[PDB]
């Protein structure tokens, strides 16, 4: 059973590490900027 | 949180700054020659009032 | 039931306390908005140590945030967390110290300590028990080191028994960013040296080299290098809050450490630390390689201990682990090793062991040590105060604020008599 | 809440200031007629024209500027100029007769008469601020209102107000080229009141503006739009620690602090690194540390005064725009290691780095392209020593044959000041020799 | 040559991309009022460092 | 992190430049704006988001054959500041090279390479080419040597010199600068061996069939030495050998260095069909000394170091067996002390071809080196040939009257033959 709880934690560990990835890809691949930060002439 | 505890956001956010700033510089090339051809009609004009 | 009131000063003092009330925040399951969030009934149950029950099942946190600019403490309403703060609990000044100690300690700051003291009883009589006070500061600027000195010493005298921490960032001479520099952490050592516990030296140079060398980032700015580093030390007060088989708390930790009541400083270090790469290929075992520290690749001070001897040494460590391998490990150390220990003490070593990990890993550990290799950091800040003061450099600023010419003569001997003091027990 | 309020003086102080007041303009939303623009903005919440503006009722704001001059010419082309609904209309003040480059008339006979209005004017911008944190000289040596009229001004404005940062930012006539004859004897006599009476004192050149506008830029021929243009970018960067957030924010008050050693040395230099013409911007990379490296070069300090005959003193950093705090730690570990670049021997540490968020903007027919990162490098070097004793040669071969006094004699003034002002230079060129020599 | 100063008009190509400004809308809410400060009697509960209600039972 | 900075001085030397970028602009293909359609980082330096930047300099001391670069296709693909042009020509003067009109540039020279030397981290060598025959190549070039050793003292400064023919010249009076630069190369330069080519004419139509060349068609075969000797540094390879690798090992007699050998099939389509090209085919090909590109023969002389260079399909069997069976035969002589006498370099990647020139696609390619005793006739030929002008005093006022000496003349000689009475013993 000690053997089994190692092997289901890091299991975990690396499908947490594939999720974190995919939300790093996604944050960089889709932009949103906030309006109150573009100069003021910029916005339209 | 996670945006700015991130790393690979800030290494990306350079590109987007040089890649806008490039386009930018683009467009004042094209101003400082608009502004060149309108000093040398400017000059024509009093050689033709010197005739 | 065995109370800390957190206090912070200065621009440093507000970026490592936004980042300690963030770690500690994700251990105890607290939201952003103030509720409560995780899942183990352990957690909450030690909840009343950093903070306190509001209305509805709220939770704030009791800290004392000083500045004498208001633009710093702005941005910590607007930030990750910071909404959980009281806003009462935020007090700040209307013009700068000019980065002054002068300033900060006689005649700029002195209208703010009778507002900044009077928040602090008033988070120490809601209390049980204190066990005491901690402050997070910097030796380089007038906010962080001469408010800092005066909020000590004014603490010091009213609250006595109750300890006292402080987490100092000691100037560096290769990464040196104020011309007043040595002028200000050579004068402010005196007023330090008298009203602390217990001080650390957590300086910007070793947390540079730790940061292109173990972890081997791109571009350490300082969010992603204060939170990795000096905002999880603080975290070794789990023994505090958690129970665990063998535990020492930070008051139990003090005594065996300090063999003279003038000689507490301290070295910290996070025993994993590997990168985003190497936490692949190493072994989450209780190994030597960090834990033997002594190539000191991963040291967060500056100094080391091959050129002096160790006092007293601790290890405070995290997770289910074995007591038997913490003590043959404790074997390995200190014979494999022979010469850079003190020859009349046998067993230099305090441990700990806890029961929760930090977030992510099945296995940490922290290691604060105690040397005479500490002793070169103050001679050399004392040679950059003895040179600048021959010639009167940058003197006119501090005459006439009130301070005269006799206090930086009582404040280069008192700093050579630390020089003193650990000299003696160099070999002996 | 950080007011700072900027007041400028003659020809060159209005000029300067046109130049100054169309960079400020254009870097928040202020059209001419003062209003922001309406693009249905719900939020707005930028408060950061309220160093240099003040927000009305109405859409409108008020700069804080005391455009002075004695010469109404030059004063009324910004009455009549596209920022003719911008300036309250009693803000620029103009003087009924012009002092005509003298001394003497600058600052006692036709430079008093107006003074006693003008003083008023900046106690309804003094109270207007909140925490007001110290004003900015713009003025000039060679004029009677640069050189007199200003030198009325912190005789009064010290003790009315005392502990308030000033600053200037003078033009010194230049050692070898010159329009006047007559102005080694202004700014001799110049140098007396405003030894004691300004706080720290910036001090630029024109020629080595006129230098490097035809070196490092692809440009020839260029006239007091290009030289403006220039030294209003130097304004911003300084004051832009107040504007807009960054990591290390270097307020007004400790550039004193650690730029200044002794409290009769406080004139540094100044300079502007990443300066480059748009053709030229794009083909070389400006790095943090090729903006560094190419600041302290001798062919970009904008005086004539060659830096490697004294010893530096202290220096200071300003860096702008995007900048990590690592890489100006590892500038200076190429600047330290150089033999040419020497410090003073009592001065181990000898910097002071400051960084900013908000890159720097361009004004449409700029010369000056955009860039990611400037830098803005304010040193205090002994090399200024031979600044004045190239001009002290030019005011013994006056005054030595007696030539061009008698203008000076009946204004008002005696001769005693000419021989007491030559002597009380000569004390402080005496104190720059002593701070440079080596203690053993 | 005096009216080069204001002749152009700006166009949104010639502007920074972005816009970090300094905001006091926080900080001017307590800027107005003063911060706090005692004004009040002492009220604090009488502390014990060890023993909290304790029953002697047994004893005679 | 492994750069070298290249130098085009001369007319012959932009009639190289022509050449040697042209390969160095298809070794890597380089757009003439700056961005490709990590090999390049010697010389390229990447800008803030898109555009490269070569580090090499076009140092010539009249503006006519700098806007003739500049009129060329690649306009902005050099970028114009490195360059060096003078507003005076210096005009085979010494003088006026060295001490009147360069002192007022220099400053702006020296601003330019201590701004490029913060990209300048793991330079492997500043290689150096330039003739002798004028203010082009002497005299600044000799300052720019003396400066930057006392700026720096450690890095690397190389030179492949060029060098006047002894039958044809475009200049006469020439040898005086030939013989100064004979003295001043000496002092500050890690290495100064042979571009001095006057061979090339022989080899350009005795191989490749383009009788009526320019400079440019030698000149591609002069590229095609620098292919080889950098290449290795270039690309990774079996046993590459990078520069400071090459300078410890080049160099017997620290003022005694001055080697003479070829890149070795010079071979043009029309012989392409039929020759079944070797590594030792092509070998015994290049040992023959008559398709030298130094005027000089080692046949009757001592082959005393070597050093090789080798491209493509090579093999350390083919090599190896070319370098027994050439060893075995005395119709080389070989030397008295060294017995050996090969050094081996590896390159996977064949050279690149450009059109427009002499040469034709290979698989493979190979080189040699043969520093030999074979430049002392040759310094003889000059001692022979120089005094003739010396004894009557010829051109001296022109150089006297800005700013130096006959002393320098009567120095330069004597310096040089000593030199000669270095090399006569080995
Ligand atoms: N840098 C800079 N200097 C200027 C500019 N315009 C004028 N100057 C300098 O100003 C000096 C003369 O200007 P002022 O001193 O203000 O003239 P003035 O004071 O009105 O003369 P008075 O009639 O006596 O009052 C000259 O030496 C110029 O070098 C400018 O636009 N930029
Ligand atoms: N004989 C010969 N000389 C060559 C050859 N290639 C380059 N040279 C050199 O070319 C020099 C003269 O020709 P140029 O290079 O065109 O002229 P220069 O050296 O720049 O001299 P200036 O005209 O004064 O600038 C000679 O001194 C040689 O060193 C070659 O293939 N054969
Ligand atoms: N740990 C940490 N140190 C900092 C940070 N920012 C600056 N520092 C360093 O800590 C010191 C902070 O100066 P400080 O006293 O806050 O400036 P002041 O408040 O204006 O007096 C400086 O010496 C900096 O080098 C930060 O975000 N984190
Ligand atoms: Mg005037
Ligand atoms: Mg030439």
């Amino acid at each position: 059973a000690e053997e089994e709880e190692e092997r289901r934690e890091f299991e975990a560990g690396i499908a947490a590490e594939k999720s974190f990835q995919d939300k790093i890809q996604g944050i960089l691949s889709t932009h949103q900027v906030v309006p109150r930060n573009i100069h003021p002439m910029r916005r339209a | 949180q996670f945006r700015e505890r991130c790393q690979e956001l800030r290494a990306e956010l350079f590109c987007i700054h040089q890649k806008a700033v490039c386009e930018e510089r683009k467009a004042q090339i094209a101003f400082n020659e608009e502004l060149k051809r309108q000093k040398v009609v400017e000059e024509q004009m009093f050689s033709k009032l010197w005739e | 039931m065995r109370e800390i009131v957190h206090l912070q000063a200065g621009q440093c003092g507000n970026q490592i306390g936004a980042k300690f009330w963030e770690v500690i925040s994700d251990e105890h399951g607290i939201d952003p908005t103030g509720t409560y969030h995780g899942d183990s009934d352990l957690q909450l149950e030690r909840i009343n140590v950093y903070y306190n029950e509001a209305t509805g099942g709220k939770y704030v946190p009791r800290a004392v945030l000083v500045d004498l600019e208001p633009g710093t403490m702005d941005s910590v309403r607007s930030g990750p967390f910071g909404q959980i703060f009281r806003p009462d609990n935020f007090v700040f000044g209307q013009s700068g110290a000019g980065n002054n100690w002068a300033k900060g300690h006689y005649t700029e700051g002195a209208e703010l300590v009778d507002s900044v003291l009077d928040v602090v009883r008033k988070e120490a009589e809601s209390c049980d028990c204190l066990q005491g006070f901690q402050l997070t500061h910097s030796l380089g600027g007038g906010t962080g080191s001469g408010m800092g000195t005066l909020l000590i010493s004014k603490i010091r005298e009213e609250y006595p028994d109750r300890i006292m921490n402080t987490f100092s960032v000691v100037p560096s001479p290769k990464v040196s960013d104020t011309v007043v520099e040595p002028y200000n952490a050579t004068l402010s050592v005196h007023q330090l040296v008298e009203n602390t516990d217990e001080t650390y030296c957590i300086d910007n140079e070793a947390l540079y080299d730790i940061c292109f060398r173990t972890l081997k980032l791109t571009t350490p700015t300082y969010g992603d290098l204060n939170h990795l580093v000096s905002a999880t030390m603080s975290g070794v007060t789990t023994c505090l809050r958690f129970p665990g088989q063998l535990n020492a708390d930070l008051r139990k930790l003090a005594v065996n450490m300090v063999p003279f009541p003038r000689l507490h400083f301290f070295m910290p270090g996070f025993a994993p630390l590997t990168s985003r790469g190497s936490q692949q290929y190493r072994a989450l075992t209780v190994p030597e390689l960090t834990q033997q520290m002594f190539d000191a690749k991963n040291m967060m001070a500056a100094c080391d201990p091959r050129h002096g001897r160790y006092l007293t040494v601790a290890a405070v460590f995290r997770g289910r682990m074995s007591m038997k391998e913490v003590d043959e490990q404790m074997l390995n150390v200190q014979n494999k090793n022979s010469s850079y220990f003190v020859e009349w003490i046998p067993n230099n070593v305090k441990t700990a062991v806890c029961d929760i990990p930090p977030r992510g890993l099945k296995m940490s550990a922290t290691f604060i040590g105690n040397s005479t290799a500490i002793q070169e950091l103050f001679k050399r800040i004392s040679e950059q105060f003895t040179a600048m003061f021959r010639r009167k450099a940058f003197l006119h600023w501090y005459t006439g604020e009130g301070m005269d010419e006799m206090e930086f003569t009582e404040a280069e001997s008192n700093m050579n008599d630390l020089v003193s003091e650990y000299q003696q027990y160099q070999d002996a | 809440m950080r007011e700072c309020i900027s007041v400028h003086v003659g020809q060159a102080g209005v000029q300067i200031g046109n130049a100054c007041w169309e960079l400020y303009c254009l870097e928040h939303g202020i059209q001419p007629d003062g209003q922001m623009p309406s693009d249905k903005t719900i939020g707005g919440g930028d408060d950061s024209f309220n160093t240099f503006f003040s927000e009305t009722g109405a859409g409108k704001h008020v700069p804080r500027a005391v455009f002075v001059d004695l010469e109404p010419t030059v004063i009324d082309e910004v009455r009549t100029g596209t920022y003719r609904q911008l300036f309250h209309p009693e803000q620029l003040i103009t003087g009924k007769e012009d002092a005509a480059n003298n001394y003497a008339r600058g600052h006692y006979t036709i430079g008093k008469e107006l003074i006693d209005l003008v003083l008023d004017r900046i106690r309804k911008l003094a109270d207007q601020c909140t925490g007001l944190q110290g004003f900015l000289i713009f003025h000039s040596f060679g004029g009677g209102t640069g050189s007199g009229f200003t030198s009325l001004l912190m005789e009064r404005l010290s003790v009315d107000y005392g502990k308030k940062s000033k600053l200037e930012f003078s033009i010194y006539p230049a050692p070898q080229v010159s329009t006047a004859v007559v102005e080694p004897y202004n700014s001799i006599l110049t140098t007396h009141t405003t030894l004691e009476h300004s706080d720290c004192a910036f001090m630029v050149d024109n020629e080595a503006i006129y230098d490097i506008c035809r070196r490092n830029l692809d440009i020839e021929r260029p006239t007091y739009t290009n030289l403006n243009r220039l030294i209003g970018q130097i304004v911003s960067s300084i004051t832009a620690s107040l504007r807009f957030d960054g990591a290390l924010n270097v307020d007004l008050t400790e550039f004193q602090t650690n730029l200044v050693p002794y409290p009769r040395i406080h004139f540094p230099l100044a300079t502007y690194a990443p300066v480059i013409s748009a053709e030229k911007a794009y083909h070389e990379q400006l790095s943090v540390a090729e903006i560094t490296n190419a600041c302290f070069e001798p062919a970009n300090q904008m005086v004539k005064c060659d830096p490697r005959h004294g010893k530096y003193m202290a220096c200071c950093l300003l860096y702008r725009g995007d900048v990590v705090p690592k890489d100006v730690n590892a500038a200076i570990a190429t600047i330290k290691t150089k033999r040419t670049i020497q410090f003073v021997d009592w001065c181990p540490t000898g910097f002071k780095v400051g960084i900013n968020y908000q890159p720097p903007t361009v004004v449409p027919g700029g010369d000056l392209a955009k860039v990611q990162r400037a830098v803005c490098m304010l040193s205090n070097t002994t090399a200024i020593a031979e600044a004045w004793a190239r001009l002290d040669h030019k005011f013994d071969l006056m005054y030595a044959k007696r030539a061009f006094v008698h203008w000076y004699v009946g204004e008002g003034m005696e001769e005693g000041e000419f021989s007491e002002a030559r002597e009380d230079m000569a004390a402080l060129e005496k104190d720059y020799e002593e701070v440079g020599m080596d203690s053993v | 040559n005096s009216s080069n100063y204001g002749e152009f008009l700006p166009m949104p190509q010639f502007f920074p991309c972005y816009y970090t400004p300094r905001e006091q809308v926080f900080s001017s809410h307590i800027r107005a009022t003063g911060f706090y400060q005692n004004n009040t009697l002492n009220t604090a509960p009488d502390r014990t460092r060890t023993l909290d209600f304790p029953n002697f039972q047994h004893t005679l």
